């Protein structure tokens, strides 16, 4: 294996998960599909024209001489007759089309007269706008384009739909201008991967040199997989690099026969399919640098749930709420296990760069901050630890007044003060501070604060709107006064400011690299706690099901899961200063979780004891955090029912 | 026999003026000198408030349905306010006067 | 005008299908107030001594005689002001533009777009396409207050083919692939409509007749209307803010209830609404909440 | 005195282990006495060379040993669309050698 080919694979895979890759397919896939080839059609033209195919001596001249002789001597109706005779057969496609489309191209540009690629596009499930003529660009529905240079036979079997004659290529500048403009735009914008030809599409190669002579090294060097079974002339490879081409030979991977190129057409692309970044990571400094580049842009937060961590690592491991790690889809090197093995030995900790060693210690401090303790096999006993540093959690109201009145320098501290101001009833003032935070963090090289400020701005807009509507109605009945504390100025201003403002677009709103680094933050993007309430409900069914009869929840028990999920969600919401803790559904979540825990405590204290209970206490102890959770998120009738139960 | 879909008119002891009209969904009755406390709770939907009335205080509730002409009157009531907020109903409780502790009037 | 109504229909559908791109000229910068180029033209007219040809030839002599440093100094004091945004930018963003094309050298539209949550990519120089697109077809002063960073003379328009080939090529790509609305165009970029004439020679019947917002204070004459028939522009002075807001209120609001008056037509409207549901065999009641917004 | 227990499931035609796992949940229930015990147990690894009816036996260890020689597995069908492992087995009872409470303290 060659490391330049490895980083070429890296570049096209990051382009693929970016979605900015476009496959060009030449004419080799017709040869794989046993389609009627073009050179035997030239042989058919040679036997009908000269009255004999003879030896033929079919050359590059004869590729573009014989059909011209057919056109001028025998007319155009015999061309249509031969075209009907030779290009009417049909055949099912190959797996090669499926694994070409499996990399999810944004657009696909082809130079084969058949329509097997369109059928495979319908087989994949997605829809692509077929662009084969100049009129097709007008009715171009989808943003995903099927661009067609050679045309097809969907417009009948006339000569104008096809393009094979040389004067057609001469007139091609005026015949298909907008197709060429689309082609130039796609090769300028997206990474283009070349396949299906044998370095003979020389007009297209001159177009490639045209964009080379119009863009120099700013043009990204496109990739072609050489499918010729012979060894490649390396001087010609360097010349193609001087032309600006990155060629990867199939025979460099494996080579057998010449007709097995179809298998070679799979094989390198098979190497593309299961291409994993952690597959090639073979040394420990690469592991710590890889996890630094994968984690360390998440330094800006305060607390993140462990169950979010599976979004980072492609679900290769399961990270449960106790703090252990289970291998789930990790099929390459065991880099997390090797990471904890490096944590086991200080001698292995010495065998590293000291910049990388202090990076390792900083990530160790991060993992102890989030309480990740070993794998499930490595860990033994575990401790339930509770810590909240939020000023609003403990109700330090006057201390929050002093901190609001204090000096505001950091925009992160400005965000914390805006969360305090929302929590201390200065909602329009907090909205103004959020807007100024956005205006300051326009170009502050971290969109995390921008994302949080936009979410809290939308939530406080909805909070102000629902508050003023409840002020409009029964509050007049309750107080004997309309007692409106607001005026319509900022109401109309936030109305026009939040007009056509959705919430799910916001995760799309950030740039591509922000999505690629912060997909873990998708949870904040209108269905708050929906999946977590689903998990609470199914655990509620399980807890009542084992409550209905005798049971012995050995080791891990579901009340520990409920309690840890509760405290994990509460610490993640409070510590990162998200206003949505004020809302009613989160209060319903706390109500259901705490009531189930209380009922579990009652059933534990009241149950009968058989011999295995004598062969095997653990009563629940209330805490100050539990007292806060009781006071914040309950209603008098529900705790009256708790008294009744 | 009762169709169990009653309608509620909510009035005020001053002027006999109608405050709103609704329909109730949940009602809860719960518990020498024999002392016994009884509590009443009522829950109605989003009512029809009167804009004429837009142009503490004691209020009354009447609760009408048909049994085949059955009318209920609660003279003293308080609309306790519960402020909530959410993404994308009015509750009452009884009041018993200390002069003549009566709560329910039934006209059949 | 039923042409304006069909424009509203097509532009709303293009917004819902991602086929809408707004062209920005220069008058939107005057809507949020900005220094104007012809005043600097009159400044060069006074300074150089002691027509449309002269509009860049007098700066060309100014570069040839007075030099580049006077251009840098007089562009610094003319293009360092700061102004807020107008609600016309907010109504453009409410119409959700796919791409922005403009020649005005102020990035207040970029700050207005980042006031919204969406992200655009600034494309001014040649290296920008290598890394939602904000196409600065005239460039701006991001890199510096240099004359070569923007367009200033006739020779820039002469060398525009080789100076910015990719910008013009993807500009024509956006012109073909999306519906284009020309606002702020003060009828000065005659090379743009000449290239549009060349594209009209390329396109013929597939040319969509994209719509250009004229709003000249005189009503459009018969020869002018026949000219815009030749140029393929459906037509949409100190109250430009009021007239643009008046057009774009009818554009954005787009009420179905304006066509809900008579009992007969709304039956056909609802029949158009529940048209595809005859194919399915059963529906749910809550799914009807997703039908009528 | 601890709580966590390891479970060993084996087959009494060769005394060979079938799998090992961790305990999750028990389920209990001339007169006649009607009691029935069923056990649910979490994820495990099976025996690789097992791949090349019968009676089965279960050992619990936590010294504290709970063994019984009369079990039968019940693998109920499951149908999950999320996807991304449960073992359930019950006790048996013969006539002459009815014995299911092996204890070592």
């Amino acid at each position: 294996l060659d490391n330049n080919v490895v980083e070429c694979i890296k570049e096209i895979t990051e382009s693929s998960r970016n979605g900015k890759l476009v496959f060009f397919v030449g004419a080799g896939v017709s040869t794989l599909s046993d389609y009627p080839q073009w050179w035997r059609l030239v042989d058919k033209y040679h036997e009908e024209l000269y009255g004999s195919p003879k030896k033929g001596n079919y050359s590059s001249d004869e590729y573009l001489r014989i059909p011209q002789i057919f056109y001028n001597v025998k007319g155009e109706m015999a061309f249509d007759g031969i075209l009907k005779d030779f290009f009417q057969v049909d055949k099912p496609t190959n797996p090669i089309h499926d694994k070409i489309l499996a990399m999810n191209p944004a657009h696909v540009i082809t130079t084969a007269y058949d329509n097997l690629i369109d059928t495979a596009c319908w087989k994949r499930g997605k829809y692509f706008s077929v662009i084969s003529a100049e009129e097709d660009v007008a009715n171009a529905t989808s943003s995903r384009y099927l661009l067609k240079v050679a045309g097809d036979f969907r417009k009948g079997f006339k000569g104008e739909n096809v393009v094979l004659k040389e004067d057609d290529y001469l007139n091609y500048d005026q015949n298909y201008p907008l197709i060429s403009n689309l082609m130039k735009t796609i090769i300028a914008t997206h990474t283009i991967v070349f396949i299906g030809y044998g370095l003979g599409d020389y007009n297209i190669n001159m177009l490639l040199n045209w964009v080379r002579k119009l863009q120099k090294d700013s043009f990204h060097k496109p990739f072609f997989i050489r499918t010729d079974p012979s060894p490649i002339e390396n001087e010609t490879l360097i010349y193609y690099e001087n032309k600006g081409l990155r060629i990867i030979d199939a025979a460099s991977l494996i080579d057998s026969n010449e007709y097995d190129y179809l298998e070679r057409y799979s094989a390198v692309m098979d190497l593309l399919i299961e291409s994993q970044e952690n597959k090639f990571i073979t040394k420990d400094d690469e592991v710590i640098d890889y996890i630094y580049g994968k984690i360390s842009p998440l330094f800006a937060l305060q607390y993140i749930r462990k169950i979010d961590l599976k979004h980072v690592f492609e679900y290769d491991y399961h990270f449960e709420v106790n703090g252990t790690v289970v291998r789930h889809k990790n099929k390459g090197f065991g880099y997390m296990e090797r990471f904890f093995e490096l944590k086991e030995s200080c001698d292995e900790r010495s065998k590293l760069s000291k910049k990388q060693y202090e990076r390792f210690n900083a990530l160790f401090n991060f993992f102890e901050k989030n309480g990740v303790i070993c794998m499930a096999k490595d860990a033994g006993t575990l401790n339930t630890s509770i810590e909240i540093n939020s000023l609003a959690y403990h109700g330090k109201y006057d201390v929050m007044k002093k901190f609001i009145e204090e000096q505001s320098v950091s925009i992160e501290d400005d965000y914390k003060k805006a969360f305090f101001l929302a929590c201390l009833g200065r909602w329009e003032e907090s909205y103004d501070l959020y807007s100024n935070i956005i205006l300051n963090s326009i170009d502050e090289s971290n969109g995390c604060v921008y994302y949080l400020s936009q979410i809290n701005r939308y939530r406080i807009y909805q909070s102000i709107t629902q508050a003023v509507t409840q002020f409009n109605g029964l509050g007049l009945l309750t107080f004997g006064r309309h007692y409106k504390p607001f005026t319509d100025e900022f109401l109309a201003r936030i109305e026009r400011e939040m007009t056509n403002f959705n919430i799910d677009d916001l995760f799309n709103g950030m740039p591509f690299e922000f999505q690629k680094k912060y997909k873990i933050l998708e949870f904040l993007s209108n269905q708050f706690l929906y999946d977590d309430t689903v998990k609470l409900f199914e655990l509620t069914n399980k807890v009542r099901s084992e409550m209905s009869e005798g049971s012995y929840s050995f080791g891990m028990s579901s009340d520990i899961v409920v309690l840890l999920r509760l405290y994990d969600n509460l610490r993640f919401l409070y510590e990162n200063c998200l206003w949505s803790v004020s809302f009613h559904e989160f209060h319903q979540y706390i109500r259901n979780s705490m009531s189930l825990l209380i009922e579990k405590a009652e059933y534990e204290r009241t149950r009968d004891i058989d011999e295995l209970g004598f062969s095997f206490k653990s009563g629940f102890f209330m805490e100050y955090y539990d007292f806060v959770n009781i006071s914040r998120h309950f209603k008098i009738d529900d705790i009256k029912n708790l008294e009744r139960s | 026999v009762i169709q169990d879909t009653a309608d509620v008119y909510f009035k005020r002891k001053s002027d006999g003026k109608l405050v709103f009209t609704a329909e109730a969904q949940t009602a809860s009755f719960s518990q020498y000198i024999l002392k016994s406390e009884k509590e009443i709770n009522l829950t109605v939907k989003n009512a029809f408030f009167d804009l004429e009335w837009l142009a503490s205080e004691r209020y009354e509730v009447e609760y009408r349905t048909i049994a085949y002409d059955i009318y209920i009157q609660f003279p003293n009531v308080s609309p306790s306010g519960e402020f909530e907020m959410s993404l994308e109903e009015i509750k009452f409780e009884a009041l018993a006067d200390t002069d003549t502790d009566e709560m329910a009037v039934v006209i059949e």
